[PDB]
């Protein structure tokens, strides 16, 4: 009976991967005064059927490998780094409730630049690898001002419980008291999921340009659900709804809302800006967000003892 | 006593082993240095954690923090090995014997 | 180097140092070793040319292998014993562990081989840190864990220093070299009497920083690094020349000099707890570290090596080098035997 | 065989020592080194260690073999017997301690080890409304001044060192 | 050493209280204030006593 | 040189992560607190010398309480006896060692 | 015009909101009609398995209230 | 908002931690008849067992000192099964 | 338990399909090509900058690490004491911040 | 004083919000009336077990039942 809940977890991840591209194409569409797919199915709906059947049919691009074994790691790694992060969310009921699911989501996600760090190396080519370097050094920045942000919010939930962080959020949004640390956060998980304005994979090669249309197929669905995964958190972690614990379904429509709106605005920020150049995100990174952020880090100690509003442990 | 522990020890003389033949390489070195040092640090966690020694918690965090700290420092030496020979070969690091 | 970050960086070896020394817990001697050993590291790579790279590279390494070991050590300790404190060890694994990290971190024989290396790669006042004030943590850890020291492997390290650091000497020109044999023999001699009297111990160390200190203030004052260009002394300043003879007279502890003082003293010691042959075996060893002593006095002070036209322009520049507490020292390392019963405030 | 599963994670976790020991390439001796620290880790959290086991994937894992990762992969320009033999050495003797303390129930290396299921040696209360170990690391800001006092300034001192010796001048 | 005295299966049977943590937990301010003295008795023999065997009556 | 500052000033710098018998967060007991203490108050003031042979047995139970050495042992014996004897036929486990007794509470 | 990117959207909506919906009906199934029982500290799950000795069908989630009493 | 909402919070907290104090009377005697329980029935069946063993004391403590010591997982359920012992010594840790 | 049936089938999830993108179009039997970067062959120039932004991410990530029980921390009755060693360890964070800022260390990846 | 502050808020936001932030983290708990009620609840929340004491027969201020008026209260918990 787990089982089942394991599969009704993962596969309408990949299912909304899925449409999400195809919400990609059309919302960028419309914003760009034109429209997105609407002849492959009807609305284009069949458009990643389509694309899936053409990617994993498309001839395999053979490279030669400095390692086939890490060439091999990196998009299993890639998919199960980006399936597990799925596990400790509260939307209202996680599949996996664990007392510490911020600091392991944390983790896992910490884990995720090995995918691209093996893949890099794992490529012959040298220009890859310097790509992938930039690309773990770009990930590596923004999970300092992750991990600082999200503990200075968490020092109003009281514990690492994702759970808890529902009913911290029952009279008011966290986003009310900490939306600085909401829009440094914002733009952090913008920035670790190589998304547009810090895309610097397409910015003039990305660091999987060796692997065949099916493995890189993985790459870009692992990397979907990561965006998805990373808006539901937020959501979560900022926007946290009503839950009726007799309902729950109450909570599962306003989080999906919520999560979904947040991922167009994603989708929405790609179609507004030019990229960085790679040092003008390290000048926001480590001259603009981290001293903000270790300032609200003190602001956010010394606040709830101030103000007697220290969050119980339980 | 405990059977884990006989695993763990194992595994610090591994890694001791390992640090105490190189190679060529001093990054395999510096792996070596710091399977002993994750070792160390499952070791005493077991003992705590089994101990139910409370503040002693805190410890192997800090058997952590000074010593990837430790590792910051052997990876810079290792970069300045790099940026005079190429390579962090530790046969070229042989000019002190004259 | 920043001089605020020059003394930043001292301040943090002499914290990390004065740490070993206060601490009754464990991890916070660790903590000691591994704040000395990170802040050391840039004082050995001061002048940034690849022999100190190489230099720094060896010393962390055995400073971070000898570090390992001593952590595996006390956590064996707190499997035995359930605590912390920086007393006894209760077991001989953990001991013997501890006793090859403290042995590994003072560079006793066989696990000298990176002192006369490192000791040549880095500059001499880095040296002077590191054959004096880089003892101190180990013979403090030494110093409290006596009751668990095992008697054969201190003694076999004992040995093995004296006689290592005594015939590695004696093939060698370079000055720093020179100093790292004998600081190897005379870690050896502090060791031979630990668990006998250990303060005869702490007296031995300070008589050897004192006499290490003035030799290489007088190296540091001489700007020599070779024997060959310390031979060139007696045409730039002959009143140096006499004060290497005096303080090396002193290090291979001749009578009435103070540098006889530790090893009688240790002597005295020995033959307390009927042990004869092992002092007199160590006695004669010592003659090695004599000898090349007195072969850099054949060089610099007894005899008149041939200097070359461009001293005469020397000649017209006296030294403008602080040379702190080199009188101090001089007289210390020299004229101090009389006062041998002031050892008392050492116990 | 479920009740010596901590024991089995340990086996891996010499297993995966013996990957980096013996040092084929610092790369893959950089994922044996981050195999073991996930079955390390496994081990932690089987005694009740989450937040430790949470800082071997965040600071060990996810922190420092990347920056180990990165810095050889800036290094050993991409594309034996010793490491082959050293490998089966190391796991031929680790299937004979295995097999010693399972036919026997005990054996002796350097000390004497009980050969039965690690779950014996457990306690058989509860801890009230707290993790112990969460507990004792949260006592890191009341009790340990001096600790944390050491600690901030060995890694101030720490980034100070690695700017001094990574410029050359 | 010397041999552990234990009490015996019949010195340990008592008539149970079969009920649920929500039962114990809802009836819980109630039963802390009806049922004060004996069980502030029991836990001050068990925290004086510091044997549970030298706690059962 | 073991110059202690810390009784000398009357600082508390390391002294209390020393022992399992300190002051704990929340009244954390050790599991080995009362063997600790004993052993502690037992080797109290007389020295090491006089320490290892007059306080053996405080100390001998405290460090069986540590690792649990003698305790595992028997528990070997006892399980391969039964063991034995389930292979020659001449024992049967009872039913609540069997799992088929409704358990007590 | 602009709402025909709404089937899309829509049909990621269902898909993001078949986990919950699946993991409050299975735990409502596997637990007798109520939630899964939290327990993350050691006296929830003492109190959970002492719940599951005093049920008699090895079932934590079958509670007994003043019935079982006399 | 957060301050009014966590002081209301601090305070449900000690509603359930003096819940709690108000059942650990009972918890700890049915704890304690628990462990005695399950430590008469290990010296039975050690009894039944130990027998033919040469030189064993039945119930020998492995202590000096005649202080009660809490009993271990593995003397507790050393001689029952592995499903019990799982689900005593990894129970919690493994739950979800 | 139930978390490392969740890993395994999240495991097996993604190895099936990295199974499948490998070998999927392998079946076909297309054709055998030939086909004989911006750099050629000219060896990796080492960059020191991205080494230090590198270990400059390593020591923030300890100085994190000792960060992380502060939710724990807010919990105690020595709260002067936890106050200002939570202080003592952000302003220690940005002390290191503030040295890497003005020897230049965050330049040209500023 | 106020030339040099009107300067860096032109130049630097980023960071005079920053140090100003901070500050208000520093000095701020300091003069706070509500720090003392956070000691106050953290020392209120009861996470071991109220040990009781023996009776010797001369304690007037420890209470012989939780709803006796003798005791330490949480009246200003419920009102503050
Ligand atoms: C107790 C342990 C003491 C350990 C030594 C402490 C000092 C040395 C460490 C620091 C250092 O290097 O300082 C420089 C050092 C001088 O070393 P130097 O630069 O190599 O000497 C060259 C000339 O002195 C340079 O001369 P100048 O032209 O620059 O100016 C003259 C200078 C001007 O002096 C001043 O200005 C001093 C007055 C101001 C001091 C600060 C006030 C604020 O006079 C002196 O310094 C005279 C030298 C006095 C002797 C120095 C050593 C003192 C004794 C150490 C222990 C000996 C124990 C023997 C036991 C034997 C038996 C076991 O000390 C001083 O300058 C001040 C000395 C004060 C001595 C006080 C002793 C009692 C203390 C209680
Ligand atoms: C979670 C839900 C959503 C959250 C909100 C986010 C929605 C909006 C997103 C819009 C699209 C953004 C795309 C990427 C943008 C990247 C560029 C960018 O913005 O860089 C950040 C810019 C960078 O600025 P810059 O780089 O342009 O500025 C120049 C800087 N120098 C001089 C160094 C070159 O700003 C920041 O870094 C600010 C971050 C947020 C700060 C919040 C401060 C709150 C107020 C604090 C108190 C102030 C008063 C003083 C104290 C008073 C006390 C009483
Ligand atoms: C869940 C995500 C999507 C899943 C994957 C997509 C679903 C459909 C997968 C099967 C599609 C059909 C087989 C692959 C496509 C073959 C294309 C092709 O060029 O075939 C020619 C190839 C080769 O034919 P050929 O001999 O003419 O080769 C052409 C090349 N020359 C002449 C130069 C040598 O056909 C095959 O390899 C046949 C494969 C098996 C046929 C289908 C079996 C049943 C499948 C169910
Ligand atoms: C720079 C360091 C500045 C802060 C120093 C510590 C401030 C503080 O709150 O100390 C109280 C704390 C704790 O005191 P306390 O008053 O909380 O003690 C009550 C007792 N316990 C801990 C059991 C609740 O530390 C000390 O009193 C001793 C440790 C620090 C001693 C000074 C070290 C200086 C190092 C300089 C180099
Ligand atoms: C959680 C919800 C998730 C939902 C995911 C799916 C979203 C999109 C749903 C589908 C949208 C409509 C699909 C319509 C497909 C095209 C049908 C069609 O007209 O096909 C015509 C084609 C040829 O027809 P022919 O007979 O030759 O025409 C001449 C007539 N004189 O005939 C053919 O091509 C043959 C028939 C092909 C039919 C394909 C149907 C679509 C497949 C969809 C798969 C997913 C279905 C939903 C799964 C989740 C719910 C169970
Ligand atoms: C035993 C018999 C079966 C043998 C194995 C076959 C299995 C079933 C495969 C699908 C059905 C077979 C027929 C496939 C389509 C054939 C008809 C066709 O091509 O119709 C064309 C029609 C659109 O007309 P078009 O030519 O595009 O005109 C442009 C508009 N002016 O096209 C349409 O209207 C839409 C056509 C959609 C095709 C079907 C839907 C996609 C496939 C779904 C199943 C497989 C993928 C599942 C999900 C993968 C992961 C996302
Ligand atoms: C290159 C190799 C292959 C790479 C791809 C696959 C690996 C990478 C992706 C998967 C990562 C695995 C992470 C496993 C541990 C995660 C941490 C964890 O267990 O946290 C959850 C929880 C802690 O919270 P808490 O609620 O306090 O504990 C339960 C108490 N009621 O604790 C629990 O719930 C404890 C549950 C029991 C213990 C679980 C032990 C898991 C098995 C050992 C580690 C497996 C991974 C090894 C390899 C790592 C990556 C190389
Ligand atoms: C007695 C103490 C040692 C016991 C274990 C011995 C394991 C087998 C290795 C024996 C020596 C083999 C050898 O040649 O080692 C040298 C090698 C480094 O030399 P390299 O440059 O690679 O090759 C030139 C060949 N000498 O050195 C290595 O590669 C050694 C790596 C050792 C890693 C330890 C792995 C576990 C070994 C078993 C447990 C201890
Ligand atoms: C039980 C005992 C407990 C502990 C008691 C105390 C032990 C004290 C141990 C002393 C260790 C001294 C270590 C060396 C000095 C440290 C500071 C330093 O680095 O000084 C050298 C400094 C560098 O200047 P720089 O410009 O780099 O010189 C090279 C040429 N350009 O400047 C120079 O080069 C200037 C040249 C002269 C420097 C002379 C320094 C002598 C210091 C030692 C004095 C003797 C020991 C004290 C008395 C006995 C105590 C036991
Ligand atoms: C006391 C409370 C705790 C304080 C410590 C904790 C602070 C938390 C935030 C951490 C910040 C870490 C990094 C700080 C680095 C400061 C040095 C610096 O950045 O100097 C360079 C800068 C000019 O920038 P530049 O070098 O040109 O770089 C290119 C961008 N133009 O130069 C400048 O921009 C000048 C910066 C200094 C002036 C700032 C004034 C702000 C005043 C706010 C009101 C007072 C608040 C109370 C605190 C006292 C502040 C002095
Ligand atoms: C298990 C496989 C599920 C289906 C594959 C993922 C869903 C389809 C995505 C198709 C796709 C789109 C639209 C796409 O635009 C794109 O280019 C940026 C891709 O990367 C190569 C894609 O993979």
């Amino acid at each position: 009976m787990f089982m089942i809940n394991v599969l009704t977890l993962i596969i309408p991840i990949l299912l909304a991967v899925a449409f999400l591209t195809l919400v990609e194409r059309k919302v960028l569409g419309y914003m760009q005064f034109r429209k997105g797919p609407n002849v492959v199915g009807p609305y284009g709906l069949l458009q990643p059927i389509a694309d899936a059947i053409k990617l994993f049919i498309k001839e395999p691009l053979r490279p030669a490998t400095s390692s086939i074994s890490m060439f091999i790691l990196a998009p299993i790694l890639a998919l199960t780094l980006a399936l597990t992060m799925w596990i400790p969310l509260p939307m209202p009921y996680p599949l996996i409730n664990m007392n510490l699911g911020v600091l392991f989501m944390l983790a896992m996600s910490s884990l995720a630049v090995y995918s691209i760090l093996w893949s890099g190396w794992a490529s012959n080519s040298k220009y890859a690898l310097i790509g992938a370097l930039r690309a773990v050094a770009q990930t590596i920045s923004y999970e300092v001002t992750l991990a600082i942000i999200l503990l200075s919010v968490l020092l109003m939930n009281g514990s690492f419980t994702l759970s808890t962080l529902i009913i911290t959020q029952e009279q008011v949004w966290l986003i009310f008291p900490a939306w600085p640390l909401a829009m440094m956060w914002f733009i952090s998980t913008l920035a670790e999921t190589n998304r547009a304005p810090f895309d610097l994979t397409e910015g003039e090669s990305g660091f999987n340009v060796e692997y065949a249309a099916g493995p890189f197929a993985l790459f870009f669905m692992a990397e979907y659900a990561n965006i998805i995964m990373m808006n539901i958190f937020t959501t979560t972690l900022f926007l946290g709804a009503f839950h009726n614990p007799y309902m729950p379904e109450l909570y599962t429509i306003n989080f999906t809302i919520k999560s979904l709106l947040l991922s167009i605005t994603f989708l929405w920020i790609r179609a507004s800006y030019p990229r960085f150049r790679y040092d003008q995100l390290m000048h926001l990174l480590w001259k603009n967000f981290l001293p903000l952020t270790l300032a609200l880090c003190m602001w956010h100690v010394s606040l709830p003892i101030l103000l007697s509003s220290i969050p119980p442990q339980t | 006593m405990s059977l884990v522990y006989m695993n763990i020890m194992m595994a610090f003389t591994v890694s001791l082993t390992g640090l105490l033949m190189y190679r060529s390489h001093l990054m395999s070195s510096l792996l070596c240095l710091e399977g002993m040092m994750l070792s160390l640090f499952i070791l005493a966690t077991l003992m705590i954690l089994n101990s139910h020694f409370t503040l002693a918690s805190m410890m192997p965090i800090i058997l952590l923090v000074f010593a990837a700290c430790e590792a910051a420092l052997g990876l810079s030496l290792l970069v300045m090995v790099s940026n005079t020979y190429g390579t962090d070969y530790v046969q070229n690091l042989n000019l002190l014997q004259c | 180097m920043n001089p605020i970050i020059l003394i930043i960086i001292l301040m943090t070896v002499m914290l990390g140092t004065i740490i070993v020394m206060i601490s009754t817990h464990w991890l916070l001697i660790w903590i000691g070793f591994e704040m000395n050993m990170l802040a050391i590291i840039p004082i050995m790579m001061k002048k940034h040319n690849p022999r100190a790279t190489e230099a720094s590279t060896k010393y962390f390494l055995t400073q971070s292998t000898a570090s390992m070991l001593l952590m595996m050590a006390i956590i064996i300790n707190l499997m035995f014993s359930g605590q912390w404190t920086v007393m006894k060890l209760f077991n001989p694994m953990a001991s013997m562990l501890m006793t090859m990290a403290l042995a590994m971190k003072l560079g006793m024989a066989p696990f000298h081989f990176w002192v006369p290396e490192v000791t040549q790669g880095i500059p001499l006042s880095s040296g002077l840190i590191l054959l004096t004030w880089q003892k101190l943590a180990p013979m403090s850890v030494l110093y409290q864990i006596l009751p668990s020291i095992n008697l054969d492997l201190i003694l076999t390290l004992s040995i093995l220093s004296i006689t290592i650091g005594g015939w590695g000497g004696l093939n060698q020109t370079q000055l720093r070299k020179i100093m790292a044999y004998s600081s190897i023999a005379h870690m050896g001699w502090m060791t031979a009497v630990l668990l006998y009297n250990p303060t005869m111990t702490l007296l031995n160390l300070i008589i050897y920083i004192i006499m290490t200190s003035t030799m290489f203030t007088l190296f540091m004052a001489n700007s020599t690094t070779t024997t060959l260009s310390l031979s060139h002394t007696w045409n730039k300043a002959p009143i140096m020349t006499i004060l290497v003879l005096i303080t090396l007279l002193s290090m291979g502890g001749l009578p009435p000099l103070s540098g006889f003082m530790p090893k009688w003293m240790i002597i005295q010691e020995m033959t307390k707890n009927d042990s004869i042959i092992l002092p007199t075996l160590m006695a004669i060893t010592a003659l090695l570290n004599l000898y090349f002593y007195m072969r850099l006095t054949y060089s610099t002070a007894l005899t008149m090596f041939p200097s070359t036209n461009n001293m005469k322009m020397k000649w017209q520049f006296p030294t403008t080098k602080r040379m702190t507490l080199l009188p101090t020292m001089t007289v210390l390392s020299t004229m101090l035997l009389p006062l041998t019963p002031i050892l008392s405030i050492l116990e | 065989m479920m009740t010596y599963i901590v024991f089995i994670l340990s086996i891996i976790f010499v297993m995966g020592f013996v990957g980096f020991s013996s040092k084929p390439s610092p790369i893959y001796g950089g994922l044996g080194l981050i195999v073991s620290g996930g079955v390390g880790c496994g081990i932690v959290l089987n005694f009740g260690g989450s937040f430790l086991g949470l800082m071997v994937f965040l600071i060990y894992l996810g922190g420092m073999m990347v920056v180990f990762g990165y810095t050889t992969a800036m290094a050993t320009e991409q594309y034996n017997k010793v490491v082959l033999g050293t490998f089966i050495t190391g796991l031929l003797m680790e299937f004979l301690m295995v097999y010693y303390v399972l036919k026997d129930k005990e054996v002796e290396i350097v000390f004497k080890f009980n050969g039965m299921g690690d779950w014996v040696i457990y306690d058989t209360g509860d801890s009230g409304f707290f993790s112990e170990e969460a507990m004792g690391i949260a006592a890191l800001y009341s009790y340990g001044t001096w600790l944390v006092i050491v600690t901030g300034w060995s890694l101030l001192i720490g980034v100070v060192v690695i700017m001094e010796i990574t410029r050359g001048n | 050493p010397g041999i552990v005295e234990l009490p015996s299966l019949e010195d340990l049977k008592v008539q149970e209280v079969k009920v649920s943590s929500s039962v114990l937990k809802a009836a819980a301010h109630h039963y802390g204030a009806q049922c004060d003295k004996p069980n502030k008795e029991f836990m001050l023999c068990r925290w004086e006593e510091k044997d549970p065997r030298r706690c059962l009556e | 040189p073991f110059f202690d500052v810390q009784k000398k000033l009357g600082v508390d710098l390391d002294h209390w992560m020393t022992i399992q018998s300190a002051e704990q967060p929340h009244r954390i007991p050790a599991r080995c607190h009362a063997f600790e203490k004993e052993w502690i108050e037992c080797a109290h003031g007389i020295g090491s010398i006089r320490a290892e042979k007059e306080c053996k047995i405080e100390f001998e139970d405290f460090r069986e309480c540590l690792l649990r050495q003698k305790t595992m042992k028997r528990l070997n014996a006892i399980k391969r006896q039964r063991d034995k004897l389930i292979k020659e036929g001449k024992y049967t486990p009872p039913p609540h060692h069997s799992g088929q007794e409704d358990l007590r509470p | 015009m602009w709402f025909e990117v709404l089937p899309g959207i829509a049909v990621m909506g269902v898909c993001l909101f078949i986990p919950g919906m699946a993991t409050a009906r299975i735990h409502r199934f596997s637990n007798g009609g109520r939630e899964k029982r939290v327990a993350h500290y050691s006296y929830q799950w003492y109190l959970m398995e002492r719940d599951r000795r005093v049920s008699g069908v090895n079932r934590y989630y079958v509670s007994k209230g003043l019935e079982n009493i006399d | 908002s957060m301050m009014r909402w966590n002081r209301e919070r601090r305070r449900l907290q000690i509603e359930d931690f003096e819940a709690r104090i108000a059942l650990m009377p009972l918890l700890q005697a049915e704890k304690d008849r628990r462990v005695l329980q399950m430590l008469r029935e290990n010296l039975e069946e050690e009894a039944t067992i130990m027998k033919d063993v040469p030189g064993w004391k039945v119930g020998e403590s492995v202590f000096h000192t005649t202080r009660w010591v809490t009993p271990m997982m593995g003397e507790l359920y050393g001689l029952r099964t592995g499903e019990e012992i799982l689900s005593s010594t990894y129970g919690f840790i493994w739950y979800t | 338990m139930n978390l490392m049936i969740t890993l395994l089938t999240n495991f097996t999830l993604a190895t099936l399909l990295v199974t499948i993108a490998f070998w999927l179009p392998q079946l076909n039997v297309y054709s055998e090509k030939t086909s004989p970067d911006p750099m050629g062959s000219a060896r990796l120039p080492f960059s020191m900058k991205f080494f230090l932004v590198a270990i400059t991410f390593l020591l923030f990530d300890l100085e994190i690490a000792l960060l992380l029980p502060l939710p724990w921390a807010s919990q105690t009755t020595n709260l002067n004491t936890m106050l200002t060693m939570a202080l003592l360890l952000i302003f220690l964070l940005a002390v290191s911040l503030a040295y890497e800022w003005t020897q230049k260390g965050l330049e040209w990846t500023e | 004083v106020a030339a040099f502050l009107k300067n860096v808020w032109a130049k630097e936001p980023v960071l005079v919000a920053s140090f100003a932030i901070a500050g208000l983290a520093v000095i701020l708990p300091t003069l706070s009336p509500y720090t003392k009620y956070s000691l106050m609840i953290n020392r209120a929340t009861p996470y071991n077990y109220p040990v009781p004491l023996r009776d010797d027969g001369n304690m007037p201020d420890v209470p012989s039942h939780p709803q006796d008026p003798q005791g330490p209260s949480l009246e200003w918990l419920k009102r503050l």
